[PDB]
């Protein structure tokens, strides 16, 4: 035995292309649409819960994931690849930051760590690149609210608003017309629901849509009282009912 | 064809070509004969020279006072395998105060050769061995193939033109097995056996190599004028 | 591609057989063993006249009682020589004696088949190992990248080997003197070399019991070349 | 075309070795089904013993992973037993480290993660199996979680796997469309097993003897398999109404 | 194509062709069988006499694991020896930690997982043997057969090698004609007959019969080789049935 | 076994070229153009972001210009993720040197170290090379203001003015035409922006498509200041130099 | 070994080191030079456990010479002293620490200033106008505290050094067999052959 | 605390003649004040006309003789059955002993 | 770890990776070495395809390994740095253990050994570099000049050239260099070295570098103007 594949499986072709990265991006293109919008007082990330079977309980499959109390993530592409990256991202937030500085990492630096892991799967021996693009929304004291995209190559970019996957080209055009620097969080959620309806074929309700926000601190979700400086997580996943209430004012 | 690039690949008919190619190296090697009675076991080997200025390549290697072998094929591989046998004979004597049984020595050689046929990166051994010995159950003769197959026999031969000697031993079976307490006559039978594999060349004084082990006889190799008596 | 340790359908190792082809392209080396000593000679073969030929080192001392000549990819010989020197000195440290010429040769040949996927390929050089010990007297061995070594009364390796070996077949007898062997190596080197043989493009050496291994001066070899010319003109 | 031999991306962003591992999953020609009751989780699987020289008691694709968790496998038996041994080791280690029994959904995620690694690392091949884990979880109640060679997993109200999975799936879908609830509204596990066998008979269009089926039942604090005689009693009750 | 050039590669069928090629080596080997009796198991194998120079009764093929398990195999003999060596290590470690000798089903999975592991990587070759093995433990007699894929099941009777079809048919008759069961001494006689009958697929050369058994009443649950008078009696019974 | 799937990333061609290095250089030729110009009183770094969007958050964005320490900065052309791996290693090397000798690392020693790391990936390990070319802008008290470049081969060279990425042939000719030795920073700022304005593949050069930085002794007295320009500051210098 | 002294004057650094080597009962040598030139304008004197002193000094010398060749540049005295401190700080938590104390006297050609650094085996570094190791400071510092001026000439420094050695020869129990004195300035390193 | 060493007593004597040599030893083996054996051979024929005795801690003594006898065997294997001369044997035993310099064979050896 | 045998024999007995490394040397800028009676001169070609170069800071072609030995090269620039670093480390290690600086032959033998090692080690490719190593042995006034190549073979030369168009300049040296009477002065040796490069270089401007090494660690690099004076005098004698 032993892993005898100690050589790169991603290499430059004569034209300068890294084939395996391009092919990973193609897998992302086939994936279900997900989006993110930044407001003045918050950020929203959303996607469709494309259930593989009606016998499947789609609530047990989480496409939008908490990374830290103030940072959340959504994806387009290969689900299993996303799941393991969420595990690695949650751990690296502790091992390379919280166990050193006693606080959770700022959004941009956690994004940087996830990006590094994805870069290494593009150069290290005997592995293929990750077949996902990530959208990571978060808040921290000194940088405020932010939204980032991470691609299979390991490259990342900050956005005011964006979309990835299936209908990203049309969705990004829709977002360009609606976005301004004076949007409140409720306005951004409204625009997110409007944008997501265009790429969804079948049912469009709280049970088929997954949506989460980075907004105000939630002391009700902290689990304890007594420490004034601890005010609760800014990440909150909207319920099925909360989504449906905003679909009547749609 | 498409399945002979390495030892880790079966062919569509379930063959291992790298092992078969290693077997072919033995067939190119010089002839060597093995035979035994109930009291003694004998090795006879035709040594091969490079040219008239060169020496004749040695064929017989001593492994212990009671055990040794003759080779046909890649000589450095015989050195590796005979070194391993020397170590195993030695381990048995040092740890257990026990002379290593010839049959157990065959089992150890089989297993060592097998590992080189199932893993990537390695290669099979390119040599065949005839092991003789005298232990607690009497005289023994073994034939080793680098496929891993080890066989106990009354007599045999390996190398080029070995089929002639093997047929002779198959005829003489009932005679040479009865040559008890007479080392010279058992060697005569072995020298007559290896003669059935000669063409154009004959057995000379620096050509012939003989080894014997028995009841009250340590494994000893005869070369030079010591084999003129049998020419 | 294919394994570095792969057997051919004929039962030969591809890489070993290919390294033997590299040795055929090497400069000629010759050895002759007598009861008075063993002689070693080489063709230097400088690629340009501006190359200082006394820096070409194809005959090398392993110990006082063992010398060595090389042919083929001569850079590959350096680690082989290093191992041989270490083995000779180590045995003297462990046993307070000279190592047997055969035992030294066997130790060098143990390196040969240590390649795979250890070094990445076989050695591309052949060695003539000459020496003396008390048990077997004056000896000459031919060490190959296959791991095999043969003892020889006389032997030639390199590009002019088969023509030289045929010549050695006719000339060698068991009563040769050291002087007769020296002239014989010079005669056969002169026969197979491209350029005209002189003291600057050829080198002689010997091993005797009394004086040990010695590389001959260019002045000493020049005299033996002049002695050779005169005796060939003598009939 | 070595992108088809190892787990690297094809120009379409596909992993062919994963897709071919899904095909190996149906090599045994066996169908399985899982449903949830009020207090239990039932799994049934076809049993085929084609050789008379076989000992039929040793032919099985249902595994007792832990006291609480059962696993049925769709795929060849060598890969099935590989996954079974690993799941047993993971469940035991979890209990030792964290002081409580490994939940069904957590084991499924763990085995799904291991499968994901085989799709990303070249030296390891995917296992040609689909794994359906069942239990009555102490927090979530009756639970069905299924894993595949892509490293995907999800919870199910009910599920089916095998060559004829679609027929069984649609049959189950239609029943839950009528009842409008996420489970079989029945008190006893015996009747939930009877429901499971009945709906497999309806969907496949075949009758079963006691030796044609294999049944696993999960209740609070234990998973167990039924004997041939226990299955016979189930078949008799189905025929008598 | 090219899917069959490397181990552990799935073909578009979902097949591992290298494992299927290992089966071809097994089918090329000599015939070996196993019979599960009332309180134990019997193993028998065909040994081809390639030459008169082979010493009779010396080249033993059946192998013992621990003191209660017998193993026989068809195909590449060295591969079988490698598998038995691993089996002996597995049995030793089990007994070291748990005191009791390894149960037969437990031992079956140890061999199974090891053989299956040699189908996971391209850096190793699958085993070129099918192994019939078993013995007696605390729950009674058990007989197993293990394939190159790692696949194994329990058996009433088992056969592999060149004459496996002939042998299987003979075994199926015994299962039908004896639902109550077969005695250990009967199983030895029947094993001799089946090997003699299966030798028709290898009729060119003559052969040597080798039998072993583990029985609660006959061998105290230990693996033993059938020798001398009991072996000759089985040879006579076999020779009588073919004539 | 595994040999079958090995691309052999570290072999010579029959012409004596390194396949993967050559192909990595081809990749870099499609990246946004980066320019460095060295003057007597400072250094300018100017670089073009690749086809952007109106929804990209520019003021928090960085893809071209990176700080290695207070005295040394780099401009990137190629794979951004590959660059960040090397940048972090360079930042560590600089701090290792500062801890060991209690002096800031000389510019060339940092450049040689990163270049040796790139070289290793071309000779051993069987891995793909880094698809990155750097322009190093830095100051030390031995050689003063210095410009270097390195590429995937691990080769590095010093420059008065240099470009990497797209359209380097056109850019280098324009720089060679207008550069003079007695030039000052304010003049070099203009040259860099004018050169990008002519070589760009975009329709017009605007503030949102640029990253800009200066290294000046325009720091109060005997010290050096790095200035990573803000979006509004890039907009102002574009108006000042008369491009918008 | 025993006594090593240092003094930084206006334009140079002067290092004085004893000549005796004692192995228990006997004085084996009376002409030992306890110093190594690290670079043309940097000198290091040393004292501590036998063997480790010369081993450490030659190791440092080899490293600074390597840096000089690689960069074609002489490191500043400050940079050399920092490198030496780190090596000793690393060594103190090793399996077997270097038991070596050093003085580093260098002339900085950039700043045109002499510099004297005192570093003990723990890696404790200080820059001083004058320094010592062991018991040497106990006898000499009261004299240096009185007479020292930052604008002293090299000759005045040597005279103050003579007074220090005379006090050592009077009150110290051990015979250290005099001192070898070396001067480090803009022109490099030279030995005072009559002291 | 465990003491890896012991003392088995015994006395040995080697004398070299003009054309001969003798190595003698008593046959008594002891611990403290007890006799373990009245006849436990202590001087051994090691082959190649060499006799050896390693007196002191008998476990170390037996181990050393065993390893030297083994060295003679492998000298024959490695060097074409060459006779191991007494001077060569002596140098070889030095290396066997110094190999355990920091955990010594607690014996006094004579050949 | 990556263990792949990249350097292997072919059916005709050639190691192609080593031979292709020589092709990289053929592409590199020309380097030349000439030893006089009491000196050695190393000349190097600078390709003028790169202007706007900062010549103060750009890596120079001749590198000091120690105060008494220098190394120049033709081939891959990045590869040469690895050999130069290893040689510099070994030079200091030799001084530390032997208490004597390396001989020119020893330093050559070491660098050549490193090159050979990279031709039969797994997972590595050969150096695309040939070197000229020149200097004087400690306390010796006899000039030394050696050459190494990717295969690892090395030898001593009265005069030698490597790199692109080295066939042409070797032609010049073979007819212009007399062994019985080598360039007796520094002037004569530098003149013969500049002459040899002018057969190949183009403009005698910033395209020719010259470094002179004399006994007892006396090494100096000539400036543009000093070389320009040799370039001027050579052509004024040629106009005849
Ligand atoms: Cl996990």
């Amino acid at each position: 035995m032993t892993d005898r594949y100690s050589f790169s499986l991603t290499t430059f072709s004569p034209s300068g292309k890294l084939g395996q990265i391009d092919y990973a991006l193609t897998a992302v293109k086939q994936g279900v649409t997900s989006l993110g919008i930044k407001a003045t007082n918050g950020v929203v990330i959303a996607t469709e819960k494309k259930s593989s079977s009606p016998l499947a309980m789609s609530e047990t499959l989480s496409k939008v994931s908490l990374l830290t109390p103030d940072i959340g993530a959504v994806y387009s592409g290969m689900g299993p690849d996303y799941r393991v990256l969420v595990d690695k991202s949650r751990k690296v937030a502790h091992t390379s930051y919280k166990r050193i500085y006693g606080e959770y990492p700022p959004t941009k630096l956690l994004v940087s760590e996830v990006a590094k892991i994805m870069q290494e799967a593009t150069q290290s021996g005997g592995v293929r690149p990750f077949g996902v693009s990530l959208l990571i929304a978060g808040h921290d004291e000194f940088n405020g609210f932010s939204l980032y995209q991470v691609d299979p190559s390991g490259s990342y970019f900050p956005w005011k608003a964006t979309a990835i996957g299936k209908g990203s080209v049309a969705a990004k055009t829709f977002l360009e017309k609606r976005w301004n620097d004076e949007l409140e969080l409720e306005d951004a959620i409204h625009i997110a629901l409007l944008t997501l309806k265009e790429s969804v074929e079948g049912e469009f309700n709280g049970d088929t849509i997954e949506l989460a926000i980075i907004g105000d601190e939630n002391p009700d979700l902290l689990g304890y009282t007594g420490i004034p400086t601890d005010k609760g997580p800014r990440f909150r996943k909207l319920t099925s009912q909360e989504i449906n209430d905003r679909l009547e004012a749609l | 064809n498409n399945y002979d690039g390495d030892t880790v690949t079966f062919s569509p008919t379930g063959r291992l070509f790298q092992v078969e190619y290693a077997l072919e190296a033995i067939k190119q090697g010089s002839v060597t004969v093995g035979l035994r009675s109930n009291t003694h076991a004998v090795l006879v080997a035709l040594k091969r020279n490079a040219d008239e200025l060169s020496s004749y390549q040695k064929k017989i290697i001593k492994c212990d006072e009671h055990m040794g072998l003759s080779l046909a094929g890649l000589a450095p591989d015989a050195r590796v395998l005979s070194n391993y046998l020397r170590q195993q004979c030695n381990y048995s004597s040092l740890v257990f105060n026990r002379k290593l049984a010839v049959e157990r020595a065959g089992h150890l050689l089989c297993d060592k050769a097998q590992k080189n046929t199932q893993s990537y990166g390695g290669r099979p051994y390119g040599v065949g061995l005839l092991i003789i010995g005298y232990d607690k159950s009497g005289a023994h003769l073994l034939e080793f193939q680098p496929s891993g197959n080890v066989t106990e026999l009354y007599g045999t031969a390996i190398g080029a033109r070995s089929q002639g000697a093997k047929t002779y031993l198959e005829r003489t079976l009932d005679t040479f097995i009865k040559i008890d307490g007479n080392p010279d006559e058992l060697i005569k039978a072995g020298v007559e056996a290896i003669s059935q594999s000669l063409r154009d060349e004959s057995l000379t004084v620096d050509n012939l190599s003989i080894a014997i082990v028995g009841k009250d006889t340590p494994f000893t190799i005869y070369d030079g004028e010591a084999v003129a008596k049998y020419i | 591609d294919r394994g570095v340790s792969t057997f051919s359908p004929e039962g030969r190792l591809f890489q070993v057989e290919y390294s033997l082809e590299a040795i055929k392209l090497g400069s000629t080396a010759i050895g002759i063993a007598t009861k008075e000593g063993v002689v070693l000679g080489v063709e230097k073969r400088a690629t340009s006249p501006l190359l200082e030929s006394d820096s070409i080192e194809k005959i090398v001392e392993i110990d006082r009682h063992i010398g060595c000549a090389m042919s083929g990819l001569t850079a590959d010989a350096r680690s082989m020589i290093e191992h041989a020197r270490t083995a000779a000195v180590t045995h003297n440290l462990y046993y307070d004696e000279d190592i047997n010429v055969e035992s030294l040769t066997q130790s060098v040949c143990d390196l040969a088949l240590r390649f795979g996927e250890l070094m990445s390929r076989p050695f591309g050089v052949a060695l003539l190992i000459a020496g003396h010990d008390a048990d077997d007297g004056y000896q000459l061995f031919h060490a190959e990248p296959s791991g095999t070594f043969y003892r020889y009364n006389a032997k030639a390796i390199g590009s002019g080997s088969e023509g030289a070996q045929a010549e050695l077949l006719n000339e060698w007898h068991s009563s040769l003197t050291l002087k007769e062997a020296e002239l014989l190596v010079l005669k056969i080197l002169k026969q197979v070399m491209e350029e005209k043989l002189d003291e600057n493009n050829a080198q002689l050496s010997c091993i005797t019991k009394q004086d040990g291994f010695k590389i001959y001066d260019n002045e000493k070899t020049a005299e033996l070349i002049k002695e050779l010319k005169e005796k060939e003109a003598a009939e | 075309g070595y992108d088809r031999h190892i787990t690297i991306f094809s120009p379409e962003g596909r992993l062919y070795q994963v897709e071919y591992a899904f095909k190996a999953t149906n090599q045994t020609n066996i169908n399985s089904l899982a449903v949830r009751g009020k207090d239990c989780t039932v799994v049934i699987s076809q049993k085929k013993v084609p050789d008379k020289l076989l000992d039929p008691t040793t032919v099985s694709y249902i595994f007792c992973i832990s006291r609480t968790i059962g696993m049925v496998v769709n795929g060849p038996i060598p890969d099935a037993r590989n996954a079974a041994l690993r799941a047993k080791a993971e469940a035991a280690e979890f209990r030792y480290k964290y002081g409580y029994d490994m939940p069904c959904d957590v084991l499924a995620k763990r085995m799904a993660n291991l499968s994901q690694i085989y799709t990303q690392r070249a030296y390891m091949r995917p296992l040609g199996v689909i794994l359906t884990f069942v239990s009555v979880d102490e927090e979530l109640g009756p639970s069905i979680y299924k894993t595949d060679p892509a490293g995907y997993y999800v919870g199910y109200k009910a599920t089916a796997t095998g060559p004829k999975q679609q027929e069984i799936t649609t049959n189950l879908e239609n029943h839950f469309k009528k009842s409008k609830i996420d489970h079989i509204n029945e008190e006893s596990w015996e009747k939930v097993v009877e429901f499971a066998i009945t709906h497999m008979i309806d969907a496949l269009g075949t009758e079963f003897s006691k030796n044609d089926l294999e049944v696993g039942v999960a209740t609070k604090d234990k998973f167990f398999t039924l004997s041939a005689e226990n299955i016979e009693e189930r078949l008799v009750a189905i025929a008598e109404q | 194509t090219g899917y069959d050039l490397s181990n552990s590669v799935f073909s578009p069928d979902g097949r591992n062709f290298q494992v299927e090629y290992a089966v071809k080596a097994v089918e090329n080997g000599t015939t070996s069988i196993g019979i599960k009796c009332n309180d134990g198991v019997v193993f028998a194998v065909e040994k081809l006499i390639t030459s008169k120079l082979l010493v009779p009764q010396k080249n033993v093929k059946i192998q013992v694991v621990d003191r209660h398990i017998g193993c026989v195999y068809s195909g590449l003999i060295p591969d079988g020896r490698h598998l038995v060596n691993r089996g002996r290590e597995e049995a030793a470690s089990f007994k070291k930690l748990y005191k009791t000798p390894i149960p037969i089903p437990a031992f079956a999975d140890r061999l199974g997982q090891y053989v299956q592991a040699h189908t996971l990587y391209n850096s190793v070759r699958p085993f070129g043997v099918s192994t019939i093995f078993g013995g007696v433990d605390k729950n009674g007699a058990h007989l197993y057969m293990l394939e190159p894929s790692g696949s194994y099941w329990g058996y009433k009777g088992a056969a592999t090698g060149k004459g496996r079809q002939s042998a299987k048919a003979e075994l199926e008759k015994l299962v039908d004609h004896h639902p109550e069961g077969l005695s250990a001494r009967e199983a030895v006689k029947q094993a001799a007959k089946i090997i003699y009958l299966a030798h028709e697929d290898n009729k060119e050369k003559d052969f040597e019969l080798e039998i072993s058994w583990c029985s609660l009443s006959e061998t105290n649950g230990l693996h033993k080789f059938v020798k001398g008078d009991l072996l000759q009696e089985a040879i006579d019974f076999a020779q009588k049935e073919i004539n | 076994g595994s040999r079958r799937y090995d691309s052999r990333t570290t072999i010579f061609s029959p012409e004596g070229r390194l396949y993967q290095v050559e192909y990595a250089l081809e990749s870099i030729s499609h990246a946004g153009t980066a320019i460095g110009i060295m003057a007597s009183d400072g250094i300018v770094l100017a670089a073009e972001r690749k086809v952007t969007s109106t929804l990209l958050e520019q003021d928090t964005s960085t893809e071209k210009l990176y700080k290695l320490n207070d005295k040394i900065a780099v401009a990137v052309a190629g794979l951004t993720a590959d660059a960040e791996i090397l940048i972090n290693t360079a930042r560590i090397h600089a701090q290792n040197y500062l801890k060991t000798y209690n002096e800031d690392i000389p510019v060339e020693i940092l450049v040689r170290r990163l270049s040796d790391i790139k070289q290793g990936y071309t000779q051993h390990g069987g891995l793909r090379p880094f698809g990155v070319s750097f322009i190093y802008a830095g100051y030390d008290d031995r050689y003063g203001y210095q410009l270097y470049t390195s590429n995937p081969s691990g080769n590095y060279t010093g420059w008065k003015a240099i470009s990497v990425g797209a359209n380097t042939s056109a850019a280098q000719t324009l720089l060679q035409m207008d550069y003079k030795d007695d030039m000052k920073v304010d003049d070099a700022i203009e040259l860099a922006l004018k050169t990008l304005s002519k070589t760009t593949d975009s329709s017009a050069l605007t503030y949102d498509r640029l990253e800009f930085a200066t290294i000046r002794k325009g720091a109060n007295d005997g010290e050096v200041y790095q200035k990573i320009f803000k979006p509004q500051e890039i907009k102002d210098i574009l108006v000042k130099t008369g491009i918008t | 070994m025993d006594i090593i002294l240092g003094i930084r004057v206006q334009d140079s650094v002067i290092l004085a080191s004893s000549k005796a080597v004692t192995r228990g009962i006997s004085v084996l040598k009376d002409s030992d030079d306890k110093t190594r030139q690290l670079s043309p304008h940097t000198l290091m004197s040393f004292a501590g456990e036998a063997g480790d002193t010369v081993q450490f000094a030659e190791y440092i010398q080899a490293n600074i010479q390597l840096y000089s060749i690689r960069e074609d540049y002489e490191l500043s005295p400050q940079a050399v002293s920092s490198f030496v401190r780190q090596e000793l700080a690393k060594s103190i938590r090793s399996r077997r620490p270097y038991q070596v104390n050093v003085l580093i006297g260098g002339y900085d050609k950039k700043k045109n200033k002499p510099e004297l650094y005192q570093i003990d085996y723990l890696g404790t570094k200080v820059e001083l106008p004058y320094g010592a190791h062991g018991y040497s400071g106990f006898y000499t510092f009261s004299l240096l505290d009185h007479h020292y001026r930052p604008d002293m000439t090299t000759e005045e420094g040597l005279d103050l050094l003579k007074l220090c050695v005379q006090e050592l020869e009077k009150r110290m129990p051990m015979d250290f067999k005099g001192v070898i004195v070396k001067i480090v300035d803009k022109d490099g390193i030279r030995q005072v052959d009559d002291f | 605390q465990f003491n890896p060493y012991g003392d088995n007593g015994g006395t040995i004597l080697g004398i070299a003649g003009e054309d001969f040599a003798v190595l003698a030893g008593d046959t008594r083996n002891i611990t403290d004040y007890s006799i373990n054996s009245r006849y436990e051979p202590k001087v051994f024929d090691c082959g190649d006309n060499i006799v050896m005795s390693a007196n002191g801690f008998a476990a170390d003594g037996d181990a050393l003789v065993k390893r030297f006898k083994n060295s003679v065997k492998w000298y024959h294997f490695d060097h074409n059955d060459k006779k191991l001369s007494i001077n060569s044997a002596a140098r070889n035993i030095q290396h066997l002993l110094y190999g355990k310099r920091f955990f010594p064979y607690y014996v006094h050896t004579i050949i | 770890g990556y263990d792949r045998a990249l350097s292997i024999f072919s059916p005709d007995g050639h190691i192609f990776q080593v031979e292709y490394a020589l092709e990289a040397v053929k592409r590199g800028t020309c380097a030349v070495g000439v030893k006089g009676k009491n000196c050695v001169v190393l000349g190097c070609e600078r390709r003028s395809t790169l202007k706007l170069q900062d010549t103060r800071i750009t890596p120079s072609k001749v590198s000091k390994i120690d105060s008494h030995v220098v190394l120049s090269f033709s081939g891959l620039n990045a590869d040469s740095r690895i050999l130069i670093e290893k040689a510099r480390v070994e030079a200091q290690s030799h001084r530390l253990t032997l208490e004597d600086p390396v001989t020119v032959e020893y330093l050559t033998r070491y660098v050549a050994g490193v090159q050979q090692r990279y031709t039969q080690s797994g997972g590595v490719r050969p150096f695309g570099v040939s070197t000229l190593i020149a200097g004087f042995d400690p306390r010796d006034d006899e000039p030394k000049l050696y050459q190494t190549e990717p295969s690892g073979i090395y030898s001593s030369w009265s005069a030698q050239t490597i790199g692109r168009n080295s066939k042409t300049v070797r032609e010049f040296l073979e007819k212009n260099y007399d062994r019985k009477e080598p360039p007796a002065t520094v002037e004569e040796c530098v003149k013969l070295t500049v002459r040899s490069l002018l057969e190949v270089v183009q403009t005698g401007a910033k395209n020719i570098e010259i470094t002179v090494v004399k006994p007892d660690s006396d090494i100096v690099a000539l400036s543009s103007e000093e070389i320009n004076q040799y370039v001027t005098q050579i052509e004024q004698e040629k106009q005849e």
